[PDB]
Parts: structure tokens; C-alpha cells; sequence
């Protein structure tokens, strides 16, 4: 039920296992030159 | 645990003398500053569910740390952020009836650097909640009070830094 | 292209192209391997070319980014980068088609007529393709920067 | 000769040329020329890589300033500061500025000064601090070089904080939380407690 | 077995059968034999 | 690089703290590198430099320790 | 713990995001090999006494640490050292059913290599084990499961050394 | 203190056998991706004072650590965490070019969890900079020396905790 | 010189040189006659990357050019470039050297001394000896510019 | 290794690797394939190699053999040859080590006082190993017996 | 502590030029002839001790001074002249190596000459077994080797003198 | 403090309070009504000399503000005010304790190992803390602005 504070550090500062318990990709958008160029519609076939 | 009558009565019990007359004005001391107490441990005790809730709208809500990215974003941490704010206004209020931090340093200073270390909780908000919560509870109950429950909160995050 | 400037040179005098004009074409293709390596490079190194020359530019010229000019603001100045972005597209056109004719066809026929228009300096959009060429060949190796950089110049000669 | 003798015994904690039959064996011989000073026998000495092989590379950099301060001071760290001084001399320059920088103290020289050996200065004699009262004994032993987790670093910082979350009994009472077996913190095998 | 076909019987309950489990001398030989006193009544304290 | 230097250097502690008196006016190589604080040292106890003479060194090098 | 959905979730819900069209084919590259996994598995747990036999067929039986100056000596600590070796393949099994190793770092590589050093069994035994038990399952299985379980054979093996 | 050729000297040393056929492709694989290696520690040197400056301004600036309670609420303490993040770097290409961990274990990673635990540092948050200085030196050696450089990260912040 | 930390080496233990640092002085002689030819690209090449690498300096940082930097001027960047002048130089001795205690002794002992009185950012120097990297390995074979590349990269991170 | 002495040394001055001691490691990676074939080739030539240095053992020094000294003895002769072959265990991974570091701490740093203890002569172990490195130098080609036999000769000094 | 590297880097560092035509003579000298030098390094490091065994018999052995009422007639001192002449050979092979006197010049001269007549030590006797000892080694090393070995061997006899 | 500074040097010595120390003591906490009244003026005024010294700063620095400076961008420039409020902040506490280990502790010991990792010019901050001395003597009167001022004075030191 219980376990102590220093045995949480063994069991989920892994590597594999730290994604769950802090931020770790924080994902920086498109940049806006790139959104500005884009002709709001991404896909088109005859009409090319 | 002890608390200031015993404090005195541990330390004249341990010279083997009675209780004398320099150690009963200490007692003094601490039963002409008794009746303010009581008033002070009443009111908080009817407002526990809203001094937390003002002091998070004081330094915690809308920041990085209520977005996602941040540490309380999720329901389940979040309403632990509260409980784990709750701990600091009851037993602050135990030191302050009691008028000795011994209290804090026995049941909320143990784990609390690797509790936190160990569970990702940022100790700089905690800290910024808690002198965020001493204004609106000096606030809460008065000048005279607000000091000596003053002390009792700048005990906790002096410890946890 | 060489073979579409080719063709319509043929087709104006009406015969079959001469085997003069047959070698530049095989010269054309069995190069054609090396300029999509020079291409395909630049466009995997899309975004880490316009966000130095976009800050070499505002670094060499401030008055372009400062307020009161023409890219000042957080959108201004996202938009003063696709200006750029437009320009690294058609230049990884043109080391593709061997020629500089699909940016003559396309990216500079009427400059001097719109950013008159637009408001913005024709000197200073010229600056920053040159900050343009000094990121994109240092990106590229020794060799090959150089065919690379011929389609920077005639950027750079077409607004000056 | 029973001077060399005990400057190895000081350094190096045993006489590793009775020993171990090694020892360069060229400092010697400017040592007993009297060119050289005993101050800078130690120094020559802790500069060398026999040093570096029996007392640096095993060790954190956190346990040599602990370990180097037994060798050449005589004494365990009195302060976190003055632990905290020596410890920005090891990102400095490393082995060779940390023993110029503590050799070349005045800590040094009011105590040994130039023509003498260092000697440890245990209980008697002289007067010893409160402050380090355990971990200066435990480092004025001869299993001092086997204490892999530093000493100081670990109570000087643990006094200013509360009381750290561990057994009520001890950090040797605390079993590693595994799926089975009872494994512990053996105080004895490595010397965590 | 026979701690075990008492509770398969239903003769005993689990709670029953956790402590006549933990009272045998294999419990007793890894946990209690071969440990520190205070070690072994955490470690006791920690399973059950 | 390495100088040596005879110098004098009274300690004006052993007063106090009752030591086993060492007798100075020294001789010693002090290397290039570790002198200036070995130098200053000898100020902070007020001790008198007498002479200091290039052993070994060649002074003048760019390159050569 | 997690597998390669929950992580795909848990690395765009920390973003705030939704799942975009960056983290579908994450999910897509995971249910093409969704039936790849489930038949792989299927040929572990019918050969788990075999391929631990094997195993040490080719490191531990015949040499001089099963000698009685030796550390698999007493058959006490060979029946264990059979089930510490049980242990590795089962959760192996796992993280490749889940395709995320953060099964092993919860419960296999909790505090293993310091539990190693307080027992005094060796470490570099074990990944000549785990290595020998790998050349054994990519034989069985196939060459394509074998790889992704190769991975997760030597995450464990990352770990002990 | 140990080579990748040093422990395969010193595993086939303490069975006291000679040099086995599976020994020498031990050390003709690390002889074959020798120069790989001295490619990529001279790349991480050049840039040792970048990459320190990019992964703390990647995930630990601008949080509440650098802001009043944190740990990083100091130019005392600013200029002590760089001091300890700049010996991951350098130990890691120690260890890099070794090729093994070995180096790491007994000079970084014996007290590091226990000074950290003493001195009260986040554990979570200097985890999460040497993982945020994975992805930087991914991209800067290029994706094979870097992914040849996140088992040597990746075995610190295992060896943290 | 490679010979000399040998030599300090070998004494600091009482002892002769071993035959596992004998062979990399075999391997250093006999590379000899390389290491000169190395140098002779780079002396007979000096004015070029000079004046090539101080307009690579002086686009990626115009602050320096600009007024108020530290070479502002063009008495000012005459002595920026030979600043400049004196690591490519610098470079040629720890080549032929093949050790870099000739760059140090000379150049990187207090060099955040000198330049932190001197008011230059000596990241700008740092990227100065960078952009003059890019040039002067693309004038060598690749091969030769591998280890020549290596003295230029020290050069790099013991300035910041 | 010849790595692990350049990072120790490279560790007690708290700084990266130098490009001098970096072209140590990298041209020691591109001889190791020179090296491991004289590995393969002394282990092959194990079991001869014992035999006969110990029979140019016997007839250069009689005292081991005779009555008064140590191995005057079947079993006790037979502790001698396992320990010149304890010898030649750590001759070939110094070798392939490329240094005397795998020769230093298992094989050389007791021994004087080792052999003091025991009563057998340290001075009659270094013609054993130098009969044994005669032998050695006869089997291998002398561009490479030149090397290999200096690890011998090493040894050879410094029992005496 | 220079060298014919770095004497012809300093003086062109005195001067403040770059590495010109002379400089490169300079430098290609000692290139064609330093191959020589390793191989003339191997020998005399290998016959270290067999060189000081006959070197103090053709001139030390059977006279006045290792006779009583000599210098060298205590068991010290003949141990301390083997140390001195191990050491004399050994400095005399790092200026082989240098190819200059400046490695012999910093660590052994400057306190040769003062000190021997401080302890009576006879160095009229003292320089024809050394300059004996250069007689020895050139038979052992050859004659193209054994012309530089000459002349820094009569450094340290000119030293001496 | 002071009384620190008095207690642990008369600590050292190991004798009791001195008749010095009793009156660099006594004087000082005779002053200490007037330092608070000192100190309570920079609180009372601290969006005033953040705003004005702010003011003062970035015209005297315009390579800072303008792009590809360090505080440039409308996030950046509010830091540099807050990289100032600290500061100030910290010139409180000294003025109270009568001494600078509220900067020393707090605000000095690794400035430039910082503002080097930041990208910072370290002297840019020493000229803006000279500018916030500038408009703290003009708030003052005269007789405690040489007191303040000298607190000022002290972390101008630091910095350059
Ligand atoms: C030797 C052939 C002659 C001789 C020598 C002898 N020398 C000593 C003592 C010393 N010699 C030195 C000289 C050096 N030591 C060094 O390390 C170096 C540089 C590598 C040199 C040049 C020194 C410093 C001493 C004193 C140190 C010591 O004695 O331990 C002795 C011993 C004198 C004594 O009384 O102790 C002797 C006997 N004697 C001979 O027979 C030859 C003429
Ligand atoms: C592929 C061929 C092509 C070109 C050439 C092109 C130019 C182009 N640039 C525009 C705007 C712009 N372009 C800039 C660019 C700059 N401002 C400066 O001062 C700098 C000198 C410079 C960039 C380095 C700015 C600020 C605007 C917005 C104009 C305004 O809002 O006033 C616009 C109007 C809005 C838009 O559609 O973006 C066009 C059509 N579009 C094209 O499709
Ligand atoms: C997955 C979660 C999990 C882990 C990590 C686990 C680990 C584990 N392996 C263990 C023991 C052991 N481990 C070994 C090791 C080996 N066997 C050999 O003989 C080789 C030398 C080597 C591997 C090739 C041995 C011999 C023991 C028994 C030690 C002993 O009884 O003294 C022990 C001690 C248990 C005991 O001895 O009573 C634990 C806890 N059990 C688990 O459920
Ligand atoms: C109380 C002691 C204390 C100090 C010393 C301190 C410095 C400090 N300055 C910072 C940023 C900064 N400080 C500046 C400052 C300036 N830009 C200029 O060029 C001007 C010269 C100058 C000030 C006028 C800038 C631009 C940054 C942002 C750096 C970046 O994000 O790249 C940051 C990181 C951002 C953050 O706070 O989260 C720290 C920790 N913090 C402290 O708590
Ligand atoms: C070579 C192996 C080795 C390491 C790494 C090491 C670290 C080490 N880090 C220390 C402090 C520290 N380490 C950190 C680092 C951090 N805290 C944070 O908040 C961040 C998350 C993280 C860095 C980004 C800080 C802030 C301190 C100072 C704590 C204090 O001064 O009280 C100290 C105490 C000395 C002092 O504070 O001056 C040591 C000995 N020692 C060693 O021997």
C-alpha cells in the first residue's frame, strides 16, 4: 500500500519510466512561415 | 511534540530540580499569550476549505504550472496539490496552539526535500503557495495573530529550502 | 530545364535537335544524380537555414525589425521570413532543374514592382538571400557549394 | 631513512615500499640531499601518478577532497565552505592545482611548516572540533580508504536541513524494495551508514 | 499443503492462512534466522 | 621551471599554541607555477626573502614548460 | 507499466496536443506488428523451461563457477539462479508483447545492480546468460521477432553492466 | 577502472584462460568502431561549453527552479549547477571513447545519490537535463555517435537513482 | 611537442618508456614528413583564409563592426585580424608539433584573462578561429584535414 | 590500454582529451589488427614454447633443479613452468593492450618481496622469461619480434 | 624541458614569423633520423641493467674507492652509484629521444656538481666510468647511434667538469 | 552582517568579545533606526529605479536591445528589468545588515561562470548597476546616499 520515498526514486527515475511522471518532449510548434506558406489546403489531385 | 509547557517541564524535569520561579514566569509568558491563540486556531479551523482555495488563485492558477507541461495539470494531481497544501495549514495551526515548532519538525519536515524530489513536485511553487497562503491567513485573522502564526509558516519553507 | 529550352528551340526551327544540343542533354542527366544530392540536403535543412539568415539579416540591418518599419511585429516578421522561405524553395528548384529558368519564370520577374508596392527596401530583401548563401554553402561540403552557389548569385543580380 | 619511511605512511597510509617495494625513487634521493624541502617532498609526491593511481582515480571528487585533507592537512574538513573551496580547486585544475592550493596553505605552514613531516593530529594532541567530532576518527583509520560515499559533504549539508527521510533506526534498516529476497544496505560490506 | 488445503477447504479463511503461512520455518529460516532484529521485524512489517 | 630561494620565515603562533620550534632559513626549489602563492605565503607570515636565483629554466621560452 | 500506446498518449497528452498526424503512425508502425508480437509470444511460453536450458548450456554447465569453489555451487543457489534467469525471459516476453521496456525498469531493473554487489554473485556471468539466451530465442521464434526481442534482451544487459 | 578492452582482458583473466576466438571479435568490434568514436569526442569537446548552455536553456530555464525557493535561486547555485553538469558531459566522452561504463560508476555515480539527497537538489530535475542533453548531442555527432553516446547517458541518470 | 609529455611521462614515475609509447612515437616519425606538408598548404594559403574568414566573422557577428563593439574602426579591425593571424599560425606550429602544448603556451593559458580586460567577446572568437575552420579544411585533402581539423578544434573549446 | 592512460592523465588535469593524445587512440585502433595476429599466433604456439625455454632454463641455471634449491621436487618443477606460463598469459594482453598496463597490476608490482618470501630467486625468474623471449623472437617475423620482444625486455629489468 | 620540435618553434616564436624554408630543414632533420632513435631507445631500455653490471667492473671494482678507506665502501653508497648511473643513462636516453641537451640540462646538472663535493664524492673519479659507460653502449647499439650518444654523454661529462 | 563578521573573526582568535568589537557593535545598532529608513526608500521606490535606471541603461547599451543581442524581444527586455529587480532587491538586504553577505552569499560568488552561460556581456550589467546608482543619490539625501551609494559601489567590484 505504502513504500518508502527513497524506493520510489529506484523504481520510476528510470530512464524508460519518467515520461509518465514529469515533462520530458515539450514540442515546439510549426513555425509561422512555415503555417503562412502552406495554401490552406494540403492535399489536391486533377486540380494540380 | 512537546510544545511550550513542555518545553519547560522537560528541561526543569532533566536538572532533576521542582519547577521554580524563573521557569513558572515562562509558563507566564505563554499563558498571557494563550487566550490569542484560541481565537486565532478557531478561525482558521472554519475556513481550512478556503484559505487553500484562495491562496492556489493567489500564485498557482493560470500559469505554467495549471497548463499541461506543468505539474498540477492532471485532475489526479491536481486535487493532491490541494491535500498536500491541506497538511500545511493544519499542522501550522498545531505549532501555533502548541507555541513551539516541534511539531514541524517531527511530521512535515521528514521526507520533505526527497518526497518532492522524488515525485516531480517543484519545491520553488510550494514555497510561493505558502507565503501565499500566510497573506490571506494574516489577513484572515488579524496583526497580532498573523505574526505568530507568521512564524510558523516561515518555519515550514526555511525547512523545505 | 535544358531539355524544355531544347525543345522549343528545336521546335521554332522546326527539325530534330542537333547532337550538339543532344550532348547537353547528356551531360545534363548523367548529372542529374549529383544535383538531387546538393537539393535534397537543403530541403532536410529546411527550417535551420531561414531561422540564421532570418537573424543574420535583422542583426545587419535592425531598421527592417525595429518598429516604424516594415517587419516589425511578431507577425511581420513571420511573414518577412516566408519572403525568405519562398526564395530557399525556388532556389532547391532550380539546382534540381539544372538552369535558373524555374526562378526567371517564377520568383523575379516583377520584384522591383511589388516590394515598391509592398513598402519594403529591395536592398535589404537582397541582403538577406546573401545571408541565405553564406548559411546554405556553409551546410554543404567543399565542392559542391559552389555549383550551388551560382543560383544564389543570380538571385542576388536579378534584385541588384 | 626512517623519515622517507614515515612520509609514505603519512601519504599513502601505509609504507608501501616495505610493502608494495615501490616508490620513485628520485624524489628520494632530492629529498635526502636536503635540496628540496619535506614540503615539497609531499608535494612532488602528491603531484605523482602513483598518487593518482592509489588515491584519485578510485575515488568521487567529492571523497578525494575529504581524502586529500587527511593526507596533507592532517585533519578531517572543519566547515562546508572550507569543504567548498577546496571542491572548486578540483574543477580547476584537478589533482595537481588541489595539492598546490591545500599544500601551500597557510593551514599548512603555521601547523607543519617547512622542515617536517605531516602528522595527523588526532585526540591530545591537539584540541578537536565538535562540529566533525564522528567522521574524523572514522577518517583518521585505516579504512579510511575504502569509505566510497563521502563523509563531510553528507552531514555538513545534513545539518543545515531537517531530518532526512530514511529508517528511524538508521539508513542500514531500509531494504532496497524489490519484488523479493530481503536484500540490505549491509553497513559493514560498503560503508553507507 | 497442509496450511493450504485448509483454506481450499474453506475450514479456514485467508487471513488465517497468511499467518499459519508466515509461522513456518521457511518463513522463519529466510526472514527472521538470517537477519538484524529490527531489520527483520520492518521486513515482516513490509510484506504483510 | 623551478628557483630556489633562501628565506626566513618566523611563524609568531608557536607562542600560543606551544609547538616543537623548526629551525628556519630554508633552501628549496619552488617551481615557476606554484611560486607566487608559495611567495605570498612567506608575506603573510611576514618572513624575509633574502635571495631568489634562477636554477633551472632558460628565462626567456615561449614554448617548454 | 506503460506500453507503446499509453507512452504515445502520455507524450502527446503532456503537450497539450492532440494526437496529430506525427503520432499516428507511431501507433500505426505498433499495430502493423500488432499480430507480429502475439505469435511471438505464443512460442516463448511453449518453450520456457527449453530456452533457459539452453541458455546456460552454453555458459554456466561444465566451467568452474558450478565447480564447489564456485557460486552456483549449493543447489540452493542453483534453483535460484534458474529462477533469477526465469525472470529475465518473463518480463521479456512482456516489453515485446507491449513494445516499451518500462516494464523492466519498474520491476527487473529496480535495484538490481546493487542487490548484485550485496549478494556477491557476479555480473559478468550474467550477460554472458542473457546473451547466450538471446542467440536461443531468435532461433526459435524467427529472425524478425528475435531482433525486437533482442532489444529488450539486451535493455536488461544495458543495465547489469 | 576499466577499458571495453581492459574487461574483456580481465573477464577472460579471472577464469585465467587465454584469449578465446569470441574474445578478439569483442576487440576487433571495438577496434573496428574505433575511429568512430575519437570522430565524435573531439565534436563534443569543440562544443562542451554549447551544449551546457542549450540543454539547461532547453528544459531548465525559465521554470520555477531558477525563480525565489528553487534550487537554482542563487548565482551561488547557478554557477554550482554547471559545475555539476559539466562533469556529466566530460565523464560521458571519458567514457565514450573507453567504451565502457566503468568510469562513470566509480567516479560519478558511487555518491552521487547521496550527496544529492543530502545537499537537497532535485534528482528529478538534473535527470531531466542529462536527458535533456541527449538530444542535443544527437544532433550535433549526428544520429550514430549519438546513439552510441545515449548509453552513456542513459546509464548516469539509471545510476542516479 | 608529443615527444616532451612523453618524456615528462616517463620521468614522473623513474622509469624508461614503455614499448606501448614507443610505437606512437614510431607512428609520429614516420608521419613526419606528412605533418610539414600539412603547413605548407597553410603558410602558402595565409592571406587567403584571413581575409576570407574575417567576412565569415563578420556576418555571423556585425556587433563587433558595428559601433560600440571592441573593433570598430578600421585601425581596430586591422589588429582583430591579426589576432586572427596569430591562430593560424598558431595552428601550424601545434600541427607539426603534433601535440597542443604549443597553443597552449602560447595562446590558451590566460587567454580568458586577456580578453576579459581587453573588452572583446571571446565568443566571438571562439567563432572567429570557427569560421576560420571551414575554410581551411576544404583548401586540404580530407584525410590531412581530419587531424588538421582536430588542432583547430581545441582552439575552439578552450576559448569558451 | 593505452585509452585508459590517456583518460587518467586527461582526468588529473580536469580537462578533455588534447588532439595530441587523440591521434594516440586513433592510430592505435588502426594497428590493433596488426597486434591481435600475434596474439592468435603466440597461443597457438602455447604448448612448445613452455617445454623448451624451461629445458634452455635448466642447463643456463642448475640451482632450481638441484638439491639446496627450491625445485628439487616432480611437483615442484611443475609449479615453476605453470608460473613462466602465468608469464606469457599476461605477455600476449599487453599486446593486444598496447601497453605494459595488463603486465603492471597483475603480474610485476609484489614480486620483489613475493619471491623473497617464497625463496625462490627473483634473479633466476629473469632469464627464464628472457629464455622464453629467445624462443619468442624465433618464431615470430622480426618486424614484429621487435615489438613483442620488448615487452619481454621490460619485464626483464624490472624483476631485476 | 625542449625540444628539437620546439626549439626550432621557439626561435621561430623569438623572431614572431611563421614556419619558413629554414625552419623546415630544420624539422625534416630530425624526421629522417628519429626512426633511428626509437630503435636505439629499445635496446639500451632493455640491456639497462646489464650495462651498469660490467660498466663499475672495468673501472669501479677492485680499486682504492671501493675498497675500505674509500668513498663507495659502505653498502649505501655502492647502492646509490648504481642509482646515480641508472639515472645517468636514463636522462642520457631522454636527451636521445629530445635530440637536445635541454631535458639533460633541467633535471640532472644543477645539482650534480655542488652537492658531490658537499658529500666527498670523487668526480675525478667519477667521469672516466661514465665516459666508459658511452664506450660500452655504442658497441650494443651500433656506430650511427652511438655518435649521438657520444656527445650527450659528454654533456653530462663536460657538466661534471 | 557586521556582528557576524565581528563574532566569527573574534571566533578565530578563541577569545571573547573585544573592546573593539563591543563598539563597532554598539555603533552600528545605534544606527540601524537609520539604515532601515535608508533601506525602506529603495522598497518604497523600486518601480521607480527599475523603470528609470531601465531607461538609462539601453541607451547607453544599444547592442543589447538591437536584434541578435541578448535581451531583445519584447520577453527578453522584461527579463533584463527583472535581471535588475533582483539586484536592487539585493541592495536592501545589504543596507540592512550593514554589510555585503547578503550580496556576497546571494548575488556575487558565481556571476560570471553565469552570465558567460547565459550569453550575457558581463560588463553590461556593470554599467546598469552604475546607471541604478545614478537614480538611488537622487533619491536620498546626501549624508546616507555615501552610505547606500558605497553598497552600490560594491557590486560594481563583482561584476568588472
Ligand atoms: C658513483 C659512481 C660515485 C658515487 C656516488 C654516490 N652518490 C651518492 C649520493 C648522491 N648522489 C646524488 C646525485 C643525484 N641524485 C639525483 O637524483 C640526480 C639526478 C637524477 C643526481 C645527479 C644525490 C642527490 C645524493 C645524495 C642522496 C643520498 O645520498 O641518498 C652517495 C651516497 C653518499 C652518502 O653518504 O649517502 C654515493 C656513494 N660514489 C662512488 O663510489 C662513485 C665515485
Ligand atoms: C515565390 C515568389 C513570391 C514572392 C517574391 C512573394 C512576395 C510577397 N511578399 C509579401 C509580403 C511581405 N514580405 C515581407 C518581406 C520582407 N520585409 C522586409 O523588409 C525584408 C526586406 C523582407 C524579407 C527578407 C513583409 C514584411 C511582407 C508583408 C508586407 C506588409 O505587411 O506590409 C506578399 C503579400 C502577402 C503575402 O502573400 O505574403 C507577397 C505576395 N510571394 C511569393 O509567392
Ligand atoms: C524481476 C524482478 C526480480 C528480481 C530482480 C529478482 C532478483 C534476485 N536474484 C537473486 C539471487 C541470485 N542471483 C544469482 C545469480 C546468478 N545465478 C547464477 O548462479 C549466476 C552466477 C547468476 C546469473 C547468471 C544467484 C546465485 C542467487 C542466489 C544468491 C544466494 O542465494 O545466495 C535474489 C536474491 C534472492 C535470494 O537469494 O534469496 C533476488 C531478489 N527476483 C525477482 O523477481
Ligand atoms: C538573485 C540572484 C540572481 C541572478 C544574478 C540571476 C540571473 C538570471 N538571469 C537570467 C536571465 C537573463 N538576464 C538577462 C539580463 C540582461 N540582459 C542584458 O544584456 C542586460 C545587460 C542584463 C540585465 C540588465 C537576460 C537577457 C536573460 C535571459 C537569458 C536567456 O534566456 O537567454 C536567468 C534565467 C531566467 C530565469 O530567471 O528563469 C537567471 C537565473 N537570477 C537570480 O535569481
Ligand atoms: C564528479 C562527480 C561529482 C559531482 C557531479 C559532484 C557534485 C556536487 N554538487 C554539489 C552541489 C550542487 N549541485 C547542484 C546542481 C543541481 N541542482 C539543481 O537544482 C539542478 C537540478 C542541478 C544542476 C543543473 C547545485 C545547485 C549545488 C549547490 C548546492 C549548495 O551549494 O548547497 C556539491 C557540494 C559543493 C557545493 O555545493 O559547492 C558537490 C560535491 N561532486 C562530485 O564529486
Amino acid at each position: 500500500r505504502y513504500l518508502t520515498p527513497g524506493g520510489l526514486s529506484l523504481r520510476s527515475m528510470r530512464v524508460g519510466t519518467l515520461a509518465e511522471k514529469m515533462t520530458m518532449v515539450k514540442d515546439e510548434p510549426t513555425p509561422r512561415f512555415v503555417e503562412l506558406g502552406t495554401p490552406t489546403d494540403q492535399m489536391k489531385g486533377e486540380l494540380e | 511534540m512537546q510544545d511550550a509547557i513542555t518545553s519547560v517541564i522537560n528541561s526543569s524535569d532533566v536538572q532533576g530540580k521542582y519547577l521554580d520561579a524563573s521557569a513558572i514566569q515562562k509558563l507566564k509568558a505563554y499563558f498571557a499569550t494563550g487566550e490569542l491563540r484560541v481565537r486565532a486556531a478557531t478561525t482558521i479551523s472554519a475556513n481550512a476549505a478556503n484559505i487553500v482555495k484562495e491562496a492556489v488563485a493567489k500564485s498557482l492558477l493560470y500559469s505554467d504550472i495549471t497548463r499541461p507541461g506543468g505539474n498540477m495539470y492532471t485532475t489526479r494531481r491536481y486535487a493532491a496539490c490541494i491535500r498536500d497544501l491541506d497538511y500545511y495549514l493544519r499542522y501550522a495551526t498545531y505549532a501555533m496552539l502548541a507555541g513551539d515548532p516541534s511539531i514541524l519538525d517531527e511530521r512535515v519536515l521528514n521526507g520533505l526535500k526527497e518526497t518532492y524530489n522524488s515525485l516531480g513536485v517543484p519545491i520553488g511553487a510550494t514555497v510561493q503557495a505558502i507565503q501565499a497562503m500566510k497573506e490571506v491567513t494574516a489577513g484572515l485573522v488579524g496583526a497580532d495573530a498573523g505574526k505568530e502564526m507568521g512564524i510558523y509558516f516561515d518555519y515550514i519553507c526555511s525547512g523545505l529550502s | 530545364s535544358i531539355v524544355t529550352k531544347s525543345i522549343v528551340n528545336a521546335d521554332a526551327e522546326a527539325r530534330y535537335l542537333s547532337p550538339g544540343e543532344l550532348d547537353r542533354i547528356k551531360s545534363f542527366v548523367t548529372s542529374g544524380e549529383r544535383r538531387v544530392r546538393i537539393a535534397e540536403t537543403m530541403t532536410g535543412a529546411r527550417e535551420r537555414i531561414i531561422k540564421e539568415a532570418g537573424n543574420q539579416l535583422f542583426q545587419k540591418r535592425p531598421d527592417v525589425v525595429s518598429p516604424g518599419g516594415n517587419a516589425y511585429g511578431e507577425e511581420m516578421t513571420a511573414t518577412c521570413l516566408r519572403d525568405l522561405d519562398y526564395y530557399l524553395r525556388l532556389i532547391t528548384y532550380g539546382i534540381v532543374a539544372g538552369d535558373v529558368t524555374p526562378i526567371e519564370e517564377i520568383g523575379v520577374v516583377g520584384v522591383r514592382e511589388m516590394y515598391k508596392s509592398l513598402g519594403t527596401p529591395i536592398e535589404a530583401v537582397a541582403e538577406g538571400v546573401r545571408a541565405m548563401k553564406s548559411v546554405a554553402t556553409s551546410l554543404l561540403s567543399g565542392e559542391d557549394a559552389a555549383e550551388a552557389g551560382a543560383y544564389f548569385d543570380y538571385l542576388i543580380g536579378a534584385m541588384s | 631513512l626512517d623519515v622517507v619511511k614515515a612520509a609514505y605512511r603519512q601519504v599513502f597510509e601505509r609504507d608501501i615500499t616495505r610493502a608494495y617495494s615501490q616508490g620513485i625513487s628520485d624524489l628520494e634521493s632530492k629529498f635526502k640531499n636536503g635540496e628540496i624541502s619535506t614540503k615539497e617532498f609531499i608535494r612532488r609526491l602528491g603531484k605523482s601518478p602513483l598518487y593518482r593511481q592509489q588515491f584519485y582515480s578510485r575515488f568521487v571528487n567529492s571523497r578525494v577532497v575529504e581524502l586529500a585533507a587527511r593526507h596533507f592537512l592532517g585533519r578531517g574538513l572543519s566547515s562546508p565552505e572550507e569543504f567548498s573551496k577546496y571542491f572548486a580547486i578540483v574543477t580547476k585544475g584537478g589533482l595537481a592545482a588541489l595539492v598546490d592550493a591545500m599544500v601551500d596553505s597557510t593551514e599548512y605552514a603555521d601547523y607543519f611548516g617547512e622542515e617536517t613531516v605531516p602528522y595527523l593530529r588526532g585526540l591530545g594532541t591537539e584540541a578537536q572540533e565538535c562540529r566533525n567530532w564522528g567522521p574524523q576518527i572514522d577518517l583518521f583509520n585505516y579504512s579510511a580508504p575504502f569509505r566510497k560515499v563521502p563523509q563531510f559533504v553528507t552531514l555538513f549539508g545534513d545539518y543545515k536541513q531537517p531530518l532526512r527521510d530514511q529508517h528511524v533506526y538508521g539508513i542500514g534498516n531500509d531494504p532496497l524494495e524489490i519484488q523479493f529476497g530481503a536484500i540490505f544496505p549491509k553497513e559493514t560490506r560498503s560503508p553507507k551508514n | 499443503t497442509v496450511a493450504e488445503i485448509k483454506l481450499e477447504n474453506g475450514d479456514i479463511t485467508v487471513r488465517e492462512f497468511i499467518r499459519i503461512l508466515a509461522k513456518s520455518d521457511v518463513f522463519r529460516n529466510m526472514y527472521w534466522t538470517s537477519l538484524y532484529v529490527c531489520k527483520a521485524i520492518e521486513y515482516i512489517h513490509r510484506r504483510l | 621551471r623551478s628557483f630556489k630561494v633562501t628565506a626566513c620565515v618566523p611563524s609568531q603562533t608557536r607562542i600560543r599554541t606551544q609547538r616543537e620550534l623548526q629551525n628556519t632559513y630554508f633552501t628549496k626549489l619552488v617551481p615557476y607555477d606554484n611560486w607566487f602563492r608559495e611567495q605570498q605565503r612567506i608575506m603573510k607570515m611576514g618572513g624575509k626573502i633574502v635571495k631568489v636565483e634562477l636554477a633551472t629554466g632558460k628565462p626567456g621560452t615561449n614554448t617548454g614548460l
